[PDB]
């Protein structure tokens, strides 16, 4: 995140890191004790990867961290890097022993796809991760968060070349400056009401971050709401 | 009108729908449950989705 | 006249040398004078062979930093007024001795012409200062010659002081005139006690090097971060931070070579980074110079993350052990030594008492603002799980060279860049 500033522990407890061959290559958030959604492009089956949970700062250790080994890894059935690695762009992680819920480790709510759509239009979410805190510079050390207006389709089709699917949604300042980045995918977008967030979208590309006329583009969540629940059930 | 889920939201703190005869229906996401006054939305479980609790 | 060393050539001021040495028994580089080429390269073959037995006199948990080009130019000017057996060595020694007639007859030439060379381009991708002279004692009567030509390839005459009667005065003003000459930045060349009322000859070289690279680092991407030595200890070091593309290669057993050009893009650092477990000791003394061209050739262009630490080396020895042991032995020989070129032969002895290198490389952010792209592309929001990492968090050899001559300017170790 480029232009945010430092959560504080326990601000976004359903925020996890994903690390790999690389350490917090990507964000994560939690849909209840066993699984994680993520974006798919963050993903590859056959590919190990670490998630951690209550996780503040990525290199020291707070005692609210809860680490856990991918045992299954879901990208949606549309997602085809070949004919595009963002569209449908949202991939669920299956963990081998249950999180431990408690005020550093609890999920993201997630509505119908009604309502997730109507607060997604309320025009102001938070995003948060562990990513680029300026553009090719280095990861944070403490979680970052900012809050992003949402950006009208017509004016975001007009800022790209690129295509923008009805799958995505835009969202960031027309100044540039601030920006979610490069470390950031997989992460939540999500919109807080009446003191209950829910998460509307999962960070996802952009050309280059925080560039003046330029916005992030996430995969708009509410369109993926029936396949979350149904996938990650425990019930 | 009257009371729709159309003005703010019938009033529910989460989830609305009109029932018939200037009614509405308020709802909870999963685990949380409506409170005394079938408007609001309070916590069921001790770590309840979306809220901070540090 | 005003001759100007950098344009002249050798019939211009003529210059021979008392007695000449014969012995027994790539393509060649885009605008370049063959003879100066060919001088390149014996400098790396001496460069290769001194660096072993320089290690060999330190220890592995130091650092390392040194110019041997600076040291081959030196001895080549003692080239210039040696003879018979003297000659010889300095000749096998250096790897002279395997270069043309007129390139060997004029060798000191050449070397003028290569150092101009490397300068002028030097000059502007870095802050590249020296100082490099003879000093003699005062009783002697030095080859006007000799001191004609010295003063015109080598930039100053031999100085005479009175090592004799006041040694301590003569070292004094020796380190002051490197200090006044290089701004301040060398400083103590020749150490307390390092010379008395014996010396008779000493030959300094000293020289101060900073880049500016092509594509700098941004000081906000620069933060503490441990650096492990291999002592078993670690210390904090400031970690410089960048993304961008760069001519890099794993190599075998896993050792990561990457070049960083400076402005200009002529020269070039390359840093040699042992994978974890496999001591630089093991990779120093393993390591010829076709292994290490063979790298370089087979580097490629790509993307990747470079963690590098901003430091500074300053290295400063004695030469004579060290290249006793590599076979020059008369120079340093009062009855053997023969230098008539630069004292007439005679009842006075005309011998190399010690050299004194020092060398000091600085490394930080400062360069050229990175290219912008103008490629329109997405990018996806992932670090990259599987991008390249070149982190020099331990040990690493490095190298400063002049890519079309291939030139090994300076060379050195980062054992520990912490302070
Ligand atoms: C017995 O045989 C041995 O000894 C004899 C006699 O030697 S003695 O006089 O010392 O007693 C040698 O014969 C003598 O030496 C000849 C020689 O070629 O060395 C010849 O030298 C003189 O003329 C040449 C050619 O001049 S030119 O105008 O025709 O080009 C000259 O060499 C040229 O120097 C150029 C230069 O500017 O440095 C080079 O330019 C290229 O490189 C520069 C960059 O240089 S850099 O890398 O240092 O930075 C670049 O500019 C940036 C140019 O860009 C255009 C490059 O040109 S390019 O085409 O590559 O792009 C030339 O490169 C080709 C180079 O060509 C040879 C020489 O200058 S010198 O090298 O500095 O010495 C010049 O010396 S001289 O002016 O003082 O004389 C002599 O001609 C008189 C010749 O004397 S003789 O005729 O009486 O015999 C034997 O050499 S050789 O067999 O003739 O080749 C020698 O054999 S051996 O080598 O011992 O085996
Ligand atoms: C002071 O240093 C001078 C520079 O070397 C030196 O002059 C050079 O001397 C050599 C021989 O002493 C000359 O070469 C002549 O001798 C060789 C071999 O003996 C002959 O084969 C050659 O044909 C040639 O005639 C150099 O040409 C000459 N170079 C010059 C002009 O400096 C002085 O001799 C030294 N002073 C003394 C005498 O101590
Ligand atoms: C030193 O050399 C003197 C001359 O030697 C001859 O000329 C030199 C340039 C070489 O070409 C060499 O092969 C020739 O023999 C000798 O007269 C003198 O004795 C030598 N002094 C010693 C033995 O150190
Ligand atoms: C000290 O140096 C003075 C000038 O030296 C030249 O300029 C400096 C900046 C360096 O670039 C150096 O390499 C140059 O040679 C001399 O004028 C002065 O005499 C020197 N000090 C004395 C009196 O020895
Ligand atoms: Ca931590």
């Amino acid at each position: 995140v480029v232009g945010g500033e430092d959560a504080k522990p326990g601000q976004f407890p359903w925020q996890v890191v994903l690390n790999g061959k690389v350490d917090a290559f990507c964000g994560g958030s939690i849909v209840n004790e066993k699984w994680i959604v993520t974006a798919a492009h963050c993903v590859e089956t056959g590919v190990k990867i670490t998630v951690v949970a209550g996780e503040h700062n990525i290199e020291e250790t707070e005692h609210t961290e809860q680490k856990r080994n991918v045992i299954r890894i879901i990208p949606h059935h549309n997602y085809n890097a070949a004919i595009n690695k963002y569209n449908h762009d949202i991939a669920l992680l299956e963990l081998d022993e249950p999180l431990v819920l408690n005020s550093y480790v609890t999920p993201i709510c997630i509505a119908d796809k009604e309502y997730t759509n109507i607060f997604l239009k309320f025009g102001s979410g938070y995003v948060s991760g562990w990513g680029r805190v300026f553009h090719k510079g280095r990861s944070a050390l403490v979680l970052q968060y900012l809050r992003v207006p949402l950006v009208d389709r017509a004016t975001c089709l007009r800022s790209t070349k690129f295509t923008i699917y009805n799958n995505m949604f835009c969202a960031g300042f027309h100044e540039g400056g601030r920006d979610s980045c490069q470390g950031d995918a997989g992460g939540p977008h999500v919109t807080e009401v009446e003191g209950t967030s829910f998460l509307t979208g999962i960070i996802s590309w952009g050309e280059e971050c925080a560039m003046k006329g330029k916005y992030g583009i996430y995969t708009k969540v509410s369109r993926y709401v029936n396949w979350i629940k149904e996938k990650t059930k425990l019930t | 009108m009257d009371v729709t889920c159309n003005i703010k939201n019938g009033r529910c703190e989460q989830f609305c729908k009109n029932s018939a005869d200037n009614k509405v229906v308020c709802s909870c996401t999963e685990g949380y449950r409506l409170a005394e006054n079938q408007k609001s939305c309070e916590p069921a479980v001790p770590f309840p989705c979306g809220r901070v609790s540090v | 006249s005003p001759v100007d060393i950098c344009t002249a050539k050798p019939r211009d001021i003529p210059m021979n040398p008392m007695c000449i040495y014969r012995s027994p028994e790539q393509k060649i580089p885009e605008a370049t004078n063959r003879r100066v080429w060919e001088l390149s390269k014996a400098n790396s073959r001496f460069a290769t062979t001194f660096y072993q037995h320089l290690a060999d006199s330190k220890n592995d948990n130091d650092n390392i930093f040194l110019s041997p080009l600076s040291i081959s130019t030196a001895f080549a000017m003692t080239k210039l007024g040696a003879c018979n057996d003297t000659l010889q060595q300095l000749m096998e020694v250096f790897k002279f001795d395997t270069i043309s007639e007129k390139t060997s007859d004029q060798i000191h030439f050449f070397f003028a012409k290569l150092n101009c060379r490397l300068y002028r381009k030097a000059n502007k991708a870095s802050k590249l200062v020296s100082a490099n002279r003879l000093f003699g004692d005062k009783s002697l009567t030095f080859n006007e010659t000799y001191q004609d030509i010295s003063e015109l390839v080598y930039g100053a005459k031999l100085q005479p002081l009175d090592f004799k009667e006041n040694a301590e005065q003569s070292r004094a003003a020796i380190n002051k005139w490197v200090s006044n000459k290089t701004e301040g930045r060398i400083t103590d060349v020749i150490p307390s006690e390092a010379i008395n009322e014996l010396t008779v000859l000493v030959l300094v070289n000293t020289i101060y090097f900073k880049g500016l690279w092509k594509s700098k680092f941004s000081p906000e991407n620069t933060r503490k971060e441990l650096f492990y030595k291999a002592d078993g200890e670690s210390c904090s070091a400031s970690m410089m931070y960048q993304e961008g593309k760069f001519r890099y290669r794993r190599v075998a057993e896993g050792t990561q070579v990457l070049e960083l050009p400076f402005k200009g893009d002529d020269i070039t650092m390359v840093l040699i980074l042992p994978k974890p477990e496999k001591s630089l000791a093991k990779v120093e003394k393993e390591l010829t110079p076709e292994v290490l061209q063979e790298w370089l050739d087979e580097l490629e262009e790509m993307m990747l993350v470079v963690h590098m630490p901003r430091f500074r080396i300053e290295d400063g020895f004695s030469l004579k052990e060290q290249l006793q042991d590599m076979g020059l032995v008369d120079l340093f020989s009062p009855e053997k030594s023969k230098l008539p070129g630069i004292v007439a032969e005679g009842r006075d002895d005309l011998y190399v008492s010690d050299a004194f290198h020092k060398a000091f490389l600085e490394v930080n952010e400062e360069g050229s603002e990175a290219a912008a792209s103008t490629a329109v592309v997405i990018a996806g929001r992932s670090l990259n799980p599987n991008r390249v990492t070149f982190k020099a968090n331990r040990p690493f050899l490095v190298f400063i060279r002049e890519v079309p001559l291939n030139t090994i300017i300076f060379m050195g170790r980062v054992a520990n860049p912490c302070v």
